[PDB]
């Protein structure tokens, strides 16, 4: 996991050399925005349930991939299939928080490629629904804070690419 | 590697019921297979071995 | 960072980050201007700080720089120094940060085998950095000099 | 005699919260005497073997085994 | 089934099926016809039972076809008559396996996730599938209708 | 893990229709020849040592693979042989009793080719053992029997090939 | 016993008796009254049995009762045909319970370790138990035959 | 050999090899060119031992060499032999190696079940290698069959 | 692990004929040269730490690579750098001591290279470093002993490479 | 010990001492005249392989006797003295023990954290010993130098 | 543990004087004495089977424990007997080994009264069944290792009573 501050702070250090007004300034400019980010998070905290069931009810459901043989039919891999959004979501708010990509490039991103090949999941279903609670989210938390989302849920999509 | 420091001493504690710098001459554990590698990333297997 | 920490602790419960660990996640990004202000005092003063606390560091312990000993030289005694200045440059960053593991990441995950592959003394290195931290107290107003003075506790205290 | 393997550990028997990508997917170096209790569980627990190599020793040895 | 059940035992302790064990499948063997007869009367009357349990239902609670509820609306109701349907068939399932490992699999594990993220009230569907177990009992025999009851009962369980 | 009858409901699941006639036929002719399979078992588990033995001795023994440097010369070598091949005859019976192959798929032939390639054991003399197993079982089980321990039987074959 | 084993399997599982499982329990009571009468006229032929079975395996194997063969000695090979009777009354009762849980405790369980210690060969005392089923084979009707046989079969799988 | 064996337990314990353990790679060394002498006049009467020790086995057991004897017809009989003589190469390399390590990987491990699939008597086995032994001690010189002996007690006793 | 005299009989033992004339003279080759290995390993027992710290003082330090950015940098790699170094200087002695190189290829070898390759190890600087390893064990232990324990520091350079 | 070692690994397999074990213990139990012998010159001698091997051992670090070394004032080099003392007598019980066993279980486990706690310097306690070597390999015979100073070579191996 | 060169230097140890030379006349015993020590280990250790089936058979057999209702009746618990013998006449060894009973109370008498009580074993007969493995295992080894082999035996009847 890396935030602004680890990032600004690790380059520093790579570089050898204390922190830079330069660098300083990076870092206020991350304080700056963290008063945005922090309201956001409460928001899709409250109502990821909410945003998790409006994405999956836009693209997912009333589909042959809900309906017999398409994958997410069975009560089993449709609770797997709301667990993984639910997983994106949260994974995506803990980046905005941070301001970084990291957590979500390690903890998310990697292998889950693999696994969702050798399972049979549809990646780009998946990448549609994630495409879909991105649009939801940013209504509900806001424009200023729907960009901060955007790149990391564009970021997980790419992965999932 | 923080939580992962963490986790081999907690594996310590469960098997030798104590921390083990007392009681040895020198560290006898190489944890850097279960560290960023999959010879003991079962700790399934970290256990075992101690 | 506190931020990154509080993430990491919801991470494993799986849980969206609590409103109290909002609050100190807001808290800290506000009173990051007091944090960055005292990281620009210290490095103003790196130059003093590492030089009047490492020559203290000498005078406390002889042997360290007697002859047969770690430091004897100017050479040897000159990468002392360096060492005195990258852990000043550590707790910078802790400060800035406001938690201690970007320092620990750094600088004191197996600072005990380094150092006794050196040959260099670890509770040698500790009174060193002690004596940064006094020599701390005087740049930095009490109130300051607390905040700082934690960082500094942490480095001791894993280093003994 | 160290077998590399690389399996999968699909569960049915619980929908799990906290990370599970971990135990899913993984690579282990499993010694000889392990592998077949190991082989047996896993194949059990109905995952699939993606991947076998002898990553320590050699593929026929009759005595000198590590 | 039994049959499956039976040897994943045996193969757990590494031996071949006991003679006790090799009686049971079959005690199952000759209980097939006898299953495979309430399962067809099952399928057979399949409409029948959706049918009229359905409207049982929306009586008992009408809140759910009431405006604001889950199933509001003719379309809403549709896919949840539909679910009463699927229901029914893992039942069926569930009666020729002789077990509930069918049942399970297919329409359990994880059933108050799945409706509640469809927003849909599992006492609910509790209720409707009791209705359904009800006419379900009336088109079979005494004897053979508690056979299918317990399935629909191990449901209605998993429901809650 | 799966029997006749799970197989059964599990395909006509993946079509999504409830039980049909035809399928209830194929229901009815595995339980017609239910307790001709029961009797097979208890045959083949009491004299399982006997037909190992028999079968070994018929297929493997006194040639090249035994003698030094044939991949079964050294006891540990030999004892591993003889215990797959009971294993083999175990997961063999079991997969006769369900009247399925699945147990065999899931249980027995996933991973065994990568690990025998990897052990360079020699999978053609293995396929022909398990040959001279398939008829010795015959012999013992019944004709009647046979058929169905054959299909079984080349099933692992095929999986070994 | 079927109902030994039905409460170990429910116990591990935290249920109360499944109702399959008391459906097997309901078939074993039932045919409890025909075990009882296989098990009796066994133990009324138990002597026939045992001298005939006995009298078959030492000429099936010659060599156990050769001299440098462990029965040789009238004495040694009585203690023998005792051992065959043993295994009779295990099969006895193993008839009796519906399960091989009476014949594994008792008997059957640390068999090679026993026979190493006393130097038998454990697959010339299965021939014995053999030769103990052929006869009690055709003291029973072909259905009755079926039954004990199988005790007998797991005994000798067992043995090898 | 000795070597490997406390280089084994050296990597297990991450040190290089005590004192004690440099010390008794030393006296193998010494005694290495013995084992070598020991070995090669083993391998020069090879045949005679083997022949003549059987021999002696099948005159103490009949039973070997008659009907339902493992060994029965000259042609198996010269296959027994050709374990005996499989043993004795495994001895002869486990005198050079210092240590059982070789015999044991080689013809111990699962001997029991090997010759259980076999049919084939493990004392019967056991008492044709204590044979060998005799012989193979006449023909050495007293200290030397102590050294040769004990590597076949080894085998012996893995035998009983 | 296989001693000289292990592979030695080993391939005897495949053969399936007993020590031939040859194979008794690599025995006793192994016996001539084994007095002079336990001395030799007593040597660097007793030095190890100073061997590793004279050769990370000859070509690990004051340069680019301990310089921030260079992957010594940093405490903890640092001390894993110096720990990789005693142990090819352990492994190293535990195949001088056996007379052949398998030791190295099970235990160290295998996967070494592709995982610093991951890390990012300079394989170069390692090669380099134990090189110089090489020359400082080779003062000490003595030239003739020293020129043995060489092929097996070069194998250890070989792979890694 | 060696026989306790020995004893300790056969018990740890469950298995008997292997003859390889048991030729190892003979070997031994024949070379325990010299090992007394051994330890019998050393502890003779014992006085002045301390003495003069502090001196070298100052020479070697000044900074120990150096003010603010460990060993600063006459008082705390008696006790440095005492230590080395300590750790030849723990020499010669190793010695005649056979195995590093006692020089463990009585001076080499934690001994980093002993040192550390008393804040003395584990490289230079090596030293010393390194220097205790040398005398004491002076007083021996060239091959009884051979063995002790192996001893001695474990102990600064671990002090390191 | 301990052993008779341990307890001696462990009790000077405690002194903190060196050897003198009353324990050096100790060391010494031991070691005149270890040679016979190790002759009577390995012949034991071969007729290890042969020990415990002639004590069964002196004390154990043809006797009401063994018949029905008895505690050495029942297969698991014959074998279980036959198990404890074994393991007695191992320890024998390891402290006839030793030198000392040490291991004796460390890992056989320490908790064996009370599980024997618990368990329901006589241990009279147990008592009488190792005395009569002594009987064999010192007519095996000899009379004066068989001395040695008897005070420990001895020590684990006492123990046990
Ligand atoms: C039923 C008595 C109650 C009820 C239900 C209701 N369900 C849905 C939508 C869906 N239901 C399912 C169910 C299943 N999928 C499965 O694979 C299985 C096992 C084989 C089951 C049982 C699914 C997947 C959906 C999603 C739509 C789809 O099928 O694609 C709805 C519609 C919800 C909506 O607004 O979209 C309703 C209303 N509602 C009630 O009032 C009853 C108490
Ligand atoms: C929903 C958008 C799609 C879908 C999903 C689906 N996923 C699985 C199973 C798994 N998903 C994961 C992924 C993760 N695990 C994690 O810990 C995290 C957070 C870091 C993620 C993103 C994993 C590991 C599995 C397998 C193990 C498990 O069960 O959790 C399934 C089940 C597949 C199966 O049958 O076994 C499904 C159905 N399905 C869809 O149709 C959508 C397009
Ligand atoms: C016998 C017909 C041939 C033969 C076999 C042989 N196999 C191995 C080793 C292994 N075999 C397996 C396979 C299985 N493991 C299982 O759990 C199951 C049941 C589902 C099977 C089929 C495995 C995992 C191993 C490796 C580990 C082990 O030994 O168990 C060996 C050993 C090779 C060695 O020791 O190096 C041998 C000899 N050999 C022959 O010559 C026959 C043609
Ligand atoms: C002789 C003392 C006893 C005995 C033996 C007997 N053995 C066989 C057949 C085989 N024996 C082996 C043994 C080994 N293979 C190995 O790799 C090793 C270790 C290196 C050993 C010991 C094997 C493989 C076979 C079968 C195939 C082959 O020859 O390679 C027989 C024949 C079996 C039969 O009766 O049909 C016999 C009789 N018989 C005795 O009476 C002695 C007590
Ligand atoms: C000074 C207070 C004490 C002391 C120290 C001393 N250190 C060295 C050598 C090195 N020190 C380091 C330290 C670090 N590397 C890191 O990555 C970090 C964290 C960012 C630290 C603190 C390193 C790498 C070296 C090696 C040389 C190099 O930098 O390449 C020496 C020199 C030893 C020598 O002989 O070369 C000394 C003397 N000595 C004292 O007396 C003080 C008590
Ligand atoms: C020193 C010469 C150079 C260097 C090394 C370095 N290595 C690692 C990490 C690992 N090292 C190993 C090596 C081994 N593991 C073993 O079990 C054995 C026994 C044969 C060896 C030799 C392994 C497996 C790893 C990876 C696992 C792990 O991370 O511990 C690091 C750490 C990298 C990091 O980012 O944390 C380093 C720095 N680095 C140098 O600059 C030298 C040229
Ligand atoms: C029998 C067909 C073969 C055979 C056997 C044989 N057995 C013995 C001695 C004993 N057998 C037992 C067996 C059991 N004890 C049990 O508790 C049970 C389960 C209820 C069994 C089966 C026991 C305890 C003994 C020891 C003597 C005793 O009972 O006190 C012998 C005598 C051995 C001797 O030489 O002393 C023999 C010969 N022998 C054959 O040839 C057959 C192939
Ligand atoms: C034989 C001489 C007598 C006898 C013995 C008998 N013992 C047990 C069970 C146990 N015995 C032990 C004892 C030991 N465990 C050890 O690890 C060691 C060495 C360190 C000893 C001496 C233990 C722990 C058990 C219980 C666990 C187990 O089953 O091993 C039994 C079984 C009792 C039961 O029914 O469970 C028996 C019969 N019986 C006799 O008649 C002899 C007089």
């Amino acid at each position: 996991m890396q935030d602004a501050i680890t990032a600004v702070i690790n380059a520093s250090d790579v570089q050898g050399k204390y922190l830079d007004t330069a660098a300083m300034e990076k870092l206020k400019a991350y304080f700056a925005t963290g008063e945005l980010r922090v309201r956001a998070a409460s928001v899709i905290s409250a109502n990821a349930a909410n945003i998790v069931k409006e994405a999956v009810a836009k693209s997912l459901l009333y589909s042959d991939i809900t309906r017999p043989g398409g994958n997410m039919y069975t009560t089993r891999r449709y609770a797997a299939c709301i667990r993984d959004l639910d997983y994106y979501l949260r994974y995506a708010t803990y980046a905005m928080l941070a301001g970084d990509p990291s957590i979500l490039d390690e903890r998310v991103l990697n292998g889950l490629k693999e696994t969702y090949n050798s399972l049979g999941v549809p990646i780009a279903a998946t990448v549609q629904a994630i495409q879909a609670m991105k649009e939801v989210t940013a209504s509900l938390v806001g424009a200023d804070a729907g960009k901060e989302m955007g790149i990391y849920f564009d970021y997980i999509c790419s992965g999932l690419s | 590697k923080q939580n992962l420091q963490l986790v081999i001493q907690a594996a310590y504690r469960q098997v030798f019921e104590r921390d083990v710098a007392p009681y040895i001459v020198r560290d006898e554990f190489t944890a850097l297979e279960s560290k960023l590698s999959n010879g003991e990333i079962t700790l399934k297997e970290f256990i075992e071995a101690l | 960072s506190v931020v990154t920490k509080s993430i990491v602790n919801a991470d494993a419960e799986a849980r969206y980050l609590s409103p109290g660990e909002l609050d100190r996640i807001k808290n800290f990004v506000s009173t990051g201007e007091r944090r960055l202000r005292i990281a620009q005092t210290l490095t103003e003063n790196r130059e003093r700080i590492v030089k009047q606390a490492g020559d203290q560091l000498f005078q406390k312990r002889p042997d360290v720089v007697s002859p047969g000993g770690n430091a004897y030289g100017e050479e040897m005694t000159a990468t002392c120094l360096r060492d005195l200045d990258y852990y000043l440059r550590l707790v910078t960053y802790g400060i800035v940060a406001g938690d201690v593991t970007p320092i620990e990441e750094i600088g004191l995950v197996g600072v005990r085998e380094m150092y006794n592959s050196l040959g260099t003394p670890i509770p040698a290195v500790a009174e060193g950095i002690r004596a940064m931290k006094n020599v701390a107290c005087s740049l930095l107003s009490a109130e300051d000099a607390a905040e700082a003075g934690s960082y500094f506790d942490f480095v001791i205290g894993a280093m003994q | 005699r160290m077998f590399k393997i690389t399996a999968c550990v699909p569960s049915q028997t619980r929908i799990r919260t906290q990370r599970e990508l971990q135990n899913t997917y993984f690579t282990k170096l499993v010694p000889y005497e392990n592998w077949f209790r190991e082989q047996q569980r896993i194949q059990k627990m109905g995952g699939k073997i993606v991947k076998v190599e002898l990553f320590t020793g050699k593929p026929g040895v009759n005595t000198g085994l590590a």
